[PDB]
């Protein structure tokens, strides 16, 4: 059902949607989307579970 | 009003008035400078927000 | 086409209320120019500036104003006022010295005294008179004045054109909107002589029953004629010449403004990159405007 509701189709579309949700108004970019997604949970400086 | 220790205290209304009249004077200066329309639009939006 | 994605983003925003990111989105449309954009833009700015300088040189009393304040301060045995900085200061391709000012004004006096009689010979359109006027404008062009005095120098043309154009549209403000004479013949008759009433009573010669009842409004339609005659006699220039001068000043200034405007947004990114370091004393977006 979740795939049914999903409008996206590939990784680029998903990253663009994540960027649009996190930073509305700012146009998405090929590299900015992946940089933000990496910095969300996959950067030591900006994430830590201890 | 002055404070006992040589300090001062004021309401935030002084801050808000300073901000709005600073931006209003900057807009007045920009209008006679024939500035590019995007900067004048940004200043008008800043005045609206202030 | 950087504006194509603008439709796809703005129509699908989350309705951001942050003025900073919307401003940066607005300024992100223009791209960065390097090693070619700056040179071409500077060339266009210089072309506009030289067109403006050309426009003021044709106006006969511009030389008289360049000269008369210096004549006035000559009698004071010195020029200690700040207008000595606003001297001609000829460009080369420092304090104002008399050895330069007097040498520059000698040929100015010579042209001022030699360009009067040639105009009267074979009319204003005399080939030698026109070339002598062009030479005098050229020897005026070899000066580099200050923008302070230059501002009122061009403001004089702005105000003179405003006055002459108000006197012009006064004709339609008094008679065209009420009496309704056709503009097809009016535009041709106005350019005919614009010195006398040859077309004014030529219209009376035709049938023109609307024009037949002009005596009641003669003492208010001829006042504009007298005012434009006064403008011509005080400025010493025909209507067509000043129209051409200002119609080319207009597009020269428009070109300069377009060049400067187009150059400006190419460095708004630099403005932001500098302003970010100075926050937080005051604000973040006001610093951007001050950088602009």
């Amino acid at each position: 059902e979740t795939l049914r509701v999903d409008p996206t189709n590939d990784r680029l579309s998903a990253l663009v949607e994540i960027y649009r949700m996190m930073r509305p108004g700012e146009p998405p970019t090929r590299e900015a989307a992946e940089s933000l997604f990496e910095n969300l949970f996959f950067s030591e400086d900006r994430y830590d579970l201890s | 009003v002055p404070l006992d220790g040589g300090r001062f205290a004021t309401s935030d209304l002084n801050d808000l008035y300073r901000r709005v009249i600073n931006r209003n004077n900057r807009l007045k200066r920009l209008l006679d400078l024939a500035a590019p329309d995007i900067i004048v639009r940004n200043e008008k939006r800043m005045l609206q927000e202030a | 086409a950087a504006a194509q994605v603008l439709s796809s983003v703005e129509s699908e925003i989350g309705r951001t209320t942050d003025p900073v990111r919307m401003y940066m989105r607005e300024m992100g449309t223009v791209e960065l120019l390097t090693r070619e954009g700056e040179i071409d833009i500077a060339k266009r700015i210089e072309d506009g500036i030289n067109q403006v300088q050309c426009s003021v040189a044709e106006y006969p009393e511009a030389i008289t104003y360049l000269l008369e304040q210096y004549d006035r301060v000559e009698a004071e045995e010195a020029r200690l006022s700040d207008l000595i900085t606003g001297f001609v200061d000829p460009n080369a391709e420092n304090s104002i010295d008399p050895e330069l000012a007097r040498e520059k004004f000698a040929e100015l006096r010579a042209q001022y005294v030699v360009t009067r009689d040639t105009i009267k010979a074979k009319g204003r359109s005399h080939a030698t008179a026109q070339e002598e006027i062009l030479k005098l404008s050229e020897v005026f062009k070899q000066f580099r004045l200050v923008p302070k005095q230059f501002d009122y120098l061009v403001n004089s043309m702005r105000v003179m054109m405003d006055r002459v154009r108000t006197q012009e549209r006064l004709i339609m403000k008094l008679c065209v909107e009420q009496c309704k004479m056709p503009k097809k013949n009016f535009i041709t008759l106005f350019t005919g002589n614009e010195t006398s009433d040859t077309w004014f009573n030529a219209a009376i010669a035709m049938n023109k029953p609307w024009s037949e009842k002009l005596h009641d409004v003669s003492e208010e339609v001829h006042r504009a004629l007298q005012k434009l005659q006064q403008i011509e006699e005080e400025t010493g220039l025909t209507i067509e010449q000043v129209k051409d001068i200002n119609r080319r000043m207009s597009i020269g200034e428009a070109k300069a403004r377009r060049a400067k405007k187009e150059m400006v947004e190419a460095n708004l990114r630099l403005v932001i990159s500098i302003a970010k370091k100075y926050t937080r004393g005051l604000q973040f977006l006001d610093l951007i405007q001050e950088g602009n």
